[PDB]
């Protein structure tokens, strides 16, 4: 697997696009309702806080997808189809990127880490929380860098098998270029481990199952009469 | 269309 | 670079699958034939009994998989309970006829989307089964590739309630490596074929979830699964 | 255990 100039430049742009997308959302992330003892008030503010982290994350996911080669040449209909369903997967990937093995926590905001109990307190059910942290544990063992995450995210977005994709041929053709790019990149980063490439790809399999568990989470919110904010409701509610 | 049912996402895409 | 050990292991899998197919011939012969309330019941019975025989083959194939019987019986069941359906979908896609868009289960008999619906499955599952079968047929996998994908699907460390995750993963990877080395001989001028095959494992997870909604719809309709399928699929 | 709840599967595995 021979890393070409075209692939190298492309991986670097993704990595720079991701860093550029994050600074664009610095101010919007500054006005997230602050994380707050035992009241209906307190559990709404934590839920508000978490959902507002997710809102900004979707902003970043959209921005990053616009910089993906071939993404904007898809119809806007196909663009929406891809993002609606990959967003949770991209978010779970970014979550696993920020995992702290020692404390089994996730560091979203910089001086502030969230463990399993904090997720529960933020409104999430344990049937979703536990698999997030298990997936995050397993992903941490793989020690992916910026480049491998950027490409895993791109591969996840360019999935021809999402609901309602029209140009399945082209979406698949685009995914393949990021698969090859990853294959070639992982041959430089891990030249004595031909398993690292397929192990990364295999995590997309685990992600599909987390997506399904997430749908059950969104359904439980309905029964809790806990309403998602408009962007999350638009992409996640039935 | 998906587009008419995803107005915020659509606006984020437009810019 | 395919080694003697990998070549030998792949051939035994392929031999194992044909051997398993043989041991369940008679059972497939005694299955309720394809044909009111009587006809509707008989179709459902026809499909579900094909599934039962199929679960028996998957169990028998798993027992032949190197390392599977050394896992605790608890993990064996753990692995088989959730992969069964994925293995069934892989076998369905193997028997896809592109020209008619039908699945050939019994040898003089093809089944299409309409027949599936008559057998009692809902359109939200059927159309995804047929779309997957279509995409799968374009890959043109052979016996060796199908057998390895089936092993890899069974040795999924991330299934619910797996204890020896390390060992299951370790075993899966021997099949991944063997598939890679094998696909480099079968498709020596296309390094996408190997990853394309693994990405079908991604689609199967979603289909597995769409299947859970199908099992749920049967609760609402009070169409009960026979005991083996109920034990593996009912909540 | 899963085993106690999967009697038919358990028996297929035992032979
Ligand atoms: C956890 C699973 C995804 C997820 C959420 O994620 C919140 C976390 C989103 N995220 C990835 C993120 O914020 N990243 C992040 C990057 C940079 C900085 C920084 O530089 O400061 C800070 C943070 C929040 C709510 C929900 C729900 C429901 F809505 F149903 F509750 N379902 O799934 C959810
Ligand atoms: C398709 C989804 C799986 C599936 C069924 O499979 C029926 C078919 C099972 N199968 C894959 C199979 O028989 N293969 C097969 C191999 C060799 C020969 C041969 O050598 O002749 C013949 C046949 C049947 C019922 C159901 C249900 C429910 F019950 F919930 F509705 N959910 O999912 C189901």
């Amino acid at each position: 697997p021979q890393l070409s100039p075209e692939q190298l430049g492309m991986i670097e742009k993704l990595v720079a696009a991701q860093q550029q997308c994050n600074r664009r959302s610095f101010s919007d992330r500054l006005r997230v309702t602050p994380w707050p003892p035992h009241s209906r008030e307190a559990r709404q503010q934590r839920f508000a806080h978490f959902t507002e982290l997710a809102i900004v994350s979707v902003q970043e996911i959209v921005d990053f997808a616009k910089q993906l080669p071939g993404f904007l040449q898809l119809s806007r209909e196909d663009q929406i189809a891809l993002l609606k369903t990959s967003a949770i997967e991209v978010m779970l990937l970014e979550t696993s990127r920020r995992y702290n093995p020692g404390s089994e926590s996730i560091t979203f905001l910089k001086d502030f880490s969230y463990n399993r109990e904090d997720f529960a307190k933020a409104g999430l059910q344990v049937e979703f929380i536990n698999p997030i942290f298990e997936f995050s544990r397993a992903m941490n063992e793989l020690q992916l860098n910026d480049a491998e995450f950027a490409l895993l995210i791109a591969i996840s977005i360019f999935s021809a098998d999402r609901p309602n994709v029209q140009d399945q041929l082209q979406v698949e053709r685009l995914q393949h270029t990021y698969v090859e790019a990853l294959h070639a990149y992982v041959s430089i980063h891990h030249p004595h481990d031909r398993l690292m490439f397929p192990r990364m790809l295999m995590k997309l399999v685990s992600l599909r199952t987390l997506s399904s568990v997430h749908s059950e989470q969104v359904f439980a919110l309905r029964l809790q009469d806990k309403k998602l904010p408009p962007l999350l409701s638009e992409i996640w509610d039935v | 269309s998906l587009t008419e049912r995803h107005k915020i996402l659509h606006r984020l895409l437009q810019e």
